[PDB]
């Protein structure tokens, strides 16, 4: 068996604001 | 001792041999991201030279011109986003390390996306947040030459870096925008070893 | 602040922390991109 | 985006080239004798190696910084010489009446050093305990803050031709060159 | 005063102090006082 590099994913999700 | 008599009416200035680490940052430029792509080969959007030399009036050119041969330890472009999340559009950048490629020459989009999306340390996001980029390391070590381009591009260029749009820039109600964005803009994490002193035309 | 009424009770000074943190006002619905820095000449002036 | 800081000091050593001397064969204005003046600073020059390099950083230490003179004169022409590199920028030598206590106050620097055009010379800098770093670039107020010091480059005697006598007009005679190794810190770019 | 800078650096001197954005609820207490002196009721007569 011959593995190759994968891709991996990533991120996240985005609030529509950020409270202080 | 004997030396510094020696030295007091021979005019002998010294050798000196041997690397010199530095370390910056810098600040490239602004990126454009049109609504409607079809050339094809307008699908590249932005090309850069990987050599101290390219980029004028930032600190990297300024000190490149002062040595002879250089090595990136560490070339780390990054990202930064001036766009509201509201709109929408998807983009990615790969470094390549031989400097005579040029994706450019192919007529079809899904063979540029797949040759950017192969090659190691690849990177595709939406174009409204930051992301960071690296090289891929060499293990030979070899020196490069610093300067503008004098015959061929091997002898310089660490790489080159290529920024391409994918998809198409898109607006709010979802209609393909007129004309240009600006998007972002790009930056640089640099470590370099520097080897001969000299001036240069 | 307290801090610049304390100040006038010494001769000298040296900071060894001083970390500005800058406060978001603004909803994701827009964008400006900025930057800050902290230049340690006070002579330097980048208005010119 | 973890933008990194640093506080570390960089080695660098360079050389360069200061320019030419001249030499008047009869001074009399005794401030005539004072020759040559030069300021001892990265970005105090056009053109060098070093001046580039001086703007990228906040501050800088010499750790050497020796003058050398060559002459490019025939062994036939002879005159004494002087100089020295006072480290108070403002002290300015040009102010004494006198030509003697010119020559005296040259001399009793440390270092200063007295020699036939002829031939070939260098010459140091003195050291500082207190390990003090100079801001970079023109001055703004106060050469104090900027400048190490000051170069002096000082006429004796006349200026004999063969058969010991005096010549009409000055010439040139030789030219300046500074090897240098220098500290810098926090890397910036000079407005 | 007639700088703004002075309002708001005195506002967030003092303990208790809170600073927010106008889109969310939050709640603020009294500081305690050692002595526990009573008050009078009722609108202001001469000293507050």
């Amino acid at each position: 068996v011959q593995n190759a590099p994968r891709i991996q994913q990533g991120g996240g999700p985005v609030p529509l604001l950020e409270s202080n | 001792g004997p030396v510094p008599l020696l030295e007091s009416n021979s005019n002998m200035r010294q050798m000196h041999n041997g690397m010199t680490r530095v370390v910056g940052s810098d600040y490239l430029g602004v990126v454009s991201v049109a609504g409607n792509p079809a050339d094809a080969a307008a699908k590249v959007r932005k090309v850069l030279s990987v050599s101290p030399s390219s980029f004028p009036g930032t600190r990297l050119t300024q000190m490149s011109d002062l040595w002879e041969r250089y090595v990136f330890r560490q070339f780390r472009v990054r990202y930064v986003p001036s766009v509201p999340n509201t709109l929408a559009c998807q983009v990615m950048v790969y470094q390549d390390t031989d400097p005579q490629d040029d994706p450019t020459a192919i007529k079809d989009a899904d063979a540029l996306l797949r040759q950017a999306t192969a090659q190691t340390g690849s990177q595709q996001w939406n174009f409204n947040s930051a992301k960071v980029i690296h090289l891929a390391k060499r293990s030979d070590n070899q020196l490069y030459y610093t300067g503008p381009v004098k015959e061929n591009p091997r002898f310089n260029q660490q790489g080159v870096v290529y920024f391409i749009q994918v998809s198409q820039a898109l607006d709010m109600n979802g209609k393909p925008l007129t004309a240009d964005m600006e998007c972002g803009s790009l930056y640089v994490d640099w470590v370099i070893d520097f080897q001969t002193p000299q001036v240069n035309p």
